[PDB]
């Protein structure tokens, strides 16, 4: 019922092998060729992987910023209300980018200003105007 | 198996079970009641016993019906019939013993026997032990034909037949009961040496002699499963089908390697698309950062949109700076998964150079055992008699398997340097006309009742032929002979005046250069009492060497045995024997084979006795007149010393059975 583990005989394939005296030959030769073509596929990427990696030398350390650790606080200061309704007019619905901008103030507590200030901060019109951009 | 029951399978028959020959001879039996079918294979198999117990004495009805207890020794007529259909068909009573009953001095028919190999032999002594007149006419200045044993002083090597392949089950036990054979156990073990005379280290000898079966069962898989048994009109061979087994396991070879490297391109190619964004991702950053340092510059009190600006754009920094230890994070991942694939590659060949060669060796020595190149071997029905194989060790003929032969001739009337020309048959007799060998002018003439033609098949393929048949042998069996194969495979004996090789060691093997010259040389034999070492011929290489002069054929074998043993080590030959089996008139190969186009049937086409039409119109149908024996006319055991003594044995019985009519078949 099966070739011997290891030993690959399809009906398929005897047919190409035998098609002529000299299918064989060109069967094998034709899979050199792919493979060399797929080798030189592959030293190309490897060359262009190599330049990219070379513009990343160094890293984003420059570039990093130290971390604004301070304690989430209850109150609301007009300070952070201004910081909030530009927030909404940059983000959005992205709470947690709002919190992180205003830094003292958990994702909870910018659902909540989003309804208790819903009226006097205009936030209908703040948020329908993110949406034209 | 033992009792009565080792018995049967001694002579190759089953023990619970009546066979088609006995169903023939016993139609009352075989369609009547089980019990007394029982009872017939106990009373077979137990005269079977008495005769296999003591093979060297006549076992006569008298002596099994005394040797049998009750019931069975009760019904008189069923013993004496089953004894007579034994002895008949040779399964009892055959080679040579001590006769009990002297043999009947007015003789019955007379016969007329071609050829005094071992076929022929045994016929002759089944006929005459039958009561009948027979003559043996042999072409050689011997008897033996393909058993032919070279002696010289004590040096003892055979030319033809060497190994008796396995005892159980074999007619040849029997036969090295009655005759002085010293049989000895060939040790399996069996080294090989490359070209530049070093040996094959053990990994490698198993590694490409189990692929080498790998190969084997994977053309019996092309031919049963995949029904690849024609291609272009042509019968397929072994080779053949060997030749596509092994360019689709390179094809493999090169499927894998392929899918290996596409997996790294791919990979390879992910990784582009990661440093890509990577790369993207670092510019927005770097002018993020800007941007910030920028708003930092609007220093405080500052209104809140200038805060606003310094504290977006630090978010929006650190949310990038964080998709970026992601992607760096991916980055380590695929980089790994690179160094994982381009250490672990697929294999860079199916097979190496050194690889092949050895495989050669091993297909070498399978053009050897079947005595023609694989690619004149039928895929379908080569291995057609496997199932027939005896059971046991191998072994050979310390003393020269002639003694055989030479025994069997006891007592025969044979006629050596006489070469049959022509057979003549017709419904009333035969004549066949010979020559003196040593002067051919010289001719004799003899009539008898039947041929027994066991001329080998390499003969009957002679064209022109050197026996002519008249009349013509009918199409069925000159197209039978046409499409057997006629192998052919020598043998180089060197006999030395000292031991320089290994004297545990019966065989050895030299591993050739080229598949061309695969079988040239391939194997070497230590097995003698005197110093000897036989060295093989085979495949493609047997029928070139032939051409090759003995001095240019032993002296490859000293340089082959020089770079093994060292070049001191190995002394001239004091004698040196080359056979040329396909340029010998008288056999013209070594043995038959199952060639592509053929099949086991053609073996049964080559055993039909053949029936000359009437000398008058109107006349009734006459008896067979031409008979044929020998290793070409054995479906099971072709090519064998068993298969033609066997093929004689059954001849003489259908001839008797012609001629002297039967009286056990009632
Ligand atoms: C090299 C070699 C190795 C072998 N190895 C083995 C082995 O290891 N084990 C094994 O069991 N078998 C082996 N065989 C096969 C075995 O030798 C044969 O199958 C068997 O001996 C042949 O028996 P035969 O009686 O059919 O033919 P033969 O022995 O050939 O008998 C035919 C006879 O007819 C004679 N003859 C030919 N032409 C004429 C003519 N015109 N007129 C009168 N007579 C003629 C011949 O000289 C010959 O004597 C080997 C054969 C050879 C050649
Ligand atoms: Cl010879
Ligand atoms: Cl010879
Ligand atoms: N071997």
């Amino acid at each position: 019922r099966k070739p011997p583990k290891g030993m690959f005989l399809s009906q398929e394939d005897v047919e190409a092998v035998s098609a002529n005296a000299t299918a064989a030959t060109t069967v094998l030769r034709q899979l050199d060729m792919e493979l060399v073509s797929v080798k030189r596929q592959i030293q190309n990427i490897k060359q262009t992987n190599s330049a990219l990696k070379e513009k990343l030398d160094g890293g984003i350390e420059p570039y990093r910023l130290p971390e604004v650790i301070q304690k989430c606080n209850a109150r609301w200061t007009t300070e952070e209300q201004l910081l909030a309704v530009q927030a909404i007019r940059k983000y959005g619905r992205d709470f947690q980018a709002i919190s992180d901008v205003i830094g003292n103030k958990s994702v909870v507590q910018v659902k909540n200003f989003f309804v208790n200030y819903r009226r006097r901060f205009n936030i209908d019109e703040v948020l329908q105007e993110w949406e034209a951009e | 198996p033992s009792g009565v029951e080792g018995a049967a399978f001694q002579s190759r028959l089953p023990h619970d079970r009546m066979t088609s020959q006995e169903a023939a001879c016993f139609p009352d039996i075989i369609s009547g009641p089980q019990q007394t079918q029982k009872v017939f294979l106990f009373i077979r198999n137990r005269t079977l016993q008495l005769w296999l117990d003591n093979p060297k004495i006549q076992l006569t009805f008298e002596a099994t019906l005394q040797q049998l207890e009750a019931p069975y020794n009760s019904d008189t007529v069923l013993v004496h019939r089953v004894h007579s259909y034994l002895e008949r068909h040779g399964l009892i009573n055959f080679g040579i013993y001590k006769r009990i009953k002297p043999l009947p001095t007015k003789k019955t028919g007379k016969v007329i026997i071609i050829g005094s190999g071992v076929s022929g032999l045994a016929a002759a002594r089944q006929l005459q032990s039958f009561g009948m007149d027979v003559t043996l006419l042999e072409a050689r200045d011997r008897v033996g034909g393909r058993v032919a044993t070279f002696r010289k002083g004590n040096y003892v090597a055979d030319l033809g037949a060497m190994v008796v392949t396995g005892l159980g089950g074999n007619p040849m036990a029997v036969v090295s009961k009655q005759v002085n054979m010293e049989l000895a156990k060939i040790k399996q073990k069996c080294p090989l040496y490359e070209a530049n005379g070093q040996a094959v280290p053990k990994e490698k000898d198993e590694m490409v002699e189990q692929e080498f079966n790998r190969l084997l069962e994977a053309t019996s898989y092309l031919s049963h499963q995949l029904d690849f048994n024609v291609l272009n009109n042509k019968p397929v061979s072994l080779g053949q089908a060997l030749e596509v087994v092994i360019q689709l396991q390179e094809k493999h070879v090169k499927d894998e390697q392929i899918e290996h490297w596409k997996k790294i391109v791919k990979t390879q190619e992910e990784l582009k698309e990661l440093l890509n964004k990577m790369v993207n991702l670092k510019e927005k950053i770097k002018e993020l950062h800007q941007q910030y340092k920028e708003a930092s510059e609007v220093k405080p009190p500052r209104d809140i949109t200038a805060e606003f600006l310094v504290k977006s754009k630090h978010r929006d920094l650190t949310a990038l700076c964080k998709e970026y230890d992601e992607l760096a994070e991916t980055q380590g991942k695929l980089e790994e998964k690179l160094q994982e694939l381009e250490a672990n590659p697929p294999s860079d060949v199916y097979l190496s150079s050194r690889d092949r060669q050895i495989l050669d060796w091993h297909f070498a020595n399978l053009e050897f055992a079947n005595a023609t190149p694989l690619s004149t071997l039928s895929l379908k029905h080569w291995d057609q008699d496997d199932d027939f194989e005896f059971t046991g060790s191998h072994l050979t003929v310390r003393n020269g398997y002639s003694c055989v032969p030479v025994a069997l001739a006891e007592g025969l009337d044979i006629k050596l340097n006489t070469a049959v020309r022509q057979v003549r048959y017709t419904a009333s007799g035969c004549e066949v006309i010979a020559v003196n060998t040593r002067s051919t002018s010289q001719t004799f003439i003899y009539k008898c009742d039947a041929v027994l033609c066991t001329l080998p098949l390499g003969v009957l393929k002679q064209q022109p032929p050197a026996v002519q048949f008249v009349p013509p042998l009918p199409e069925w069996k000159t197209s039978a002979v046409q499409r057997m194969g006629f192998g052919n495979l020598n043998k180089v004996v060197l006999c030395f005046d000292r031991v320089f090789w290994d004297p545990s060691v019966n065989l050895f093997g030299h591993v050739g250069s080229t598949t061309a010259s695969r079988g040239e040389l391939f194997l070497f034999w230590n097995l003698y009492k005197a110093p000897i070492l036989l060295a093989l011929v085979a495949g493609e290489a047997a029928g070139i060497m032939e051409n090759i002069s003995d001095d240019v054929i032993v002296g490859r074998c000293l340089a082959i045995l020089k770079g093994i043993f060292g070049s001191s080590a190995v002394p001239q030959p004091k004698e040196t024997v080359v056979s040329r089996w396909r340029a010998d008139p008288w056999a013209r190969g070594s043995y038959s084979y199952v060639a592509a186009g053929s099949s086991g049937n053609d073996y049964d086409l080559m055993a039909q006795p053949i029936t000359p039409g009437p000398s008058i119109p109107g006349a009734p149908q006459p008896i067979p007149r031409l008979f044929f024996a020998g290793e070409h006319t054995i479906r099971n055991y072709p090519a064998t010393v068993h298969g033609a003594l066997l093929s004689g044995l059954r001849e003489a019985g259908r001839i008797a059975d012609q001629f002297l009519g039967a009286m056990y078949t009632l």
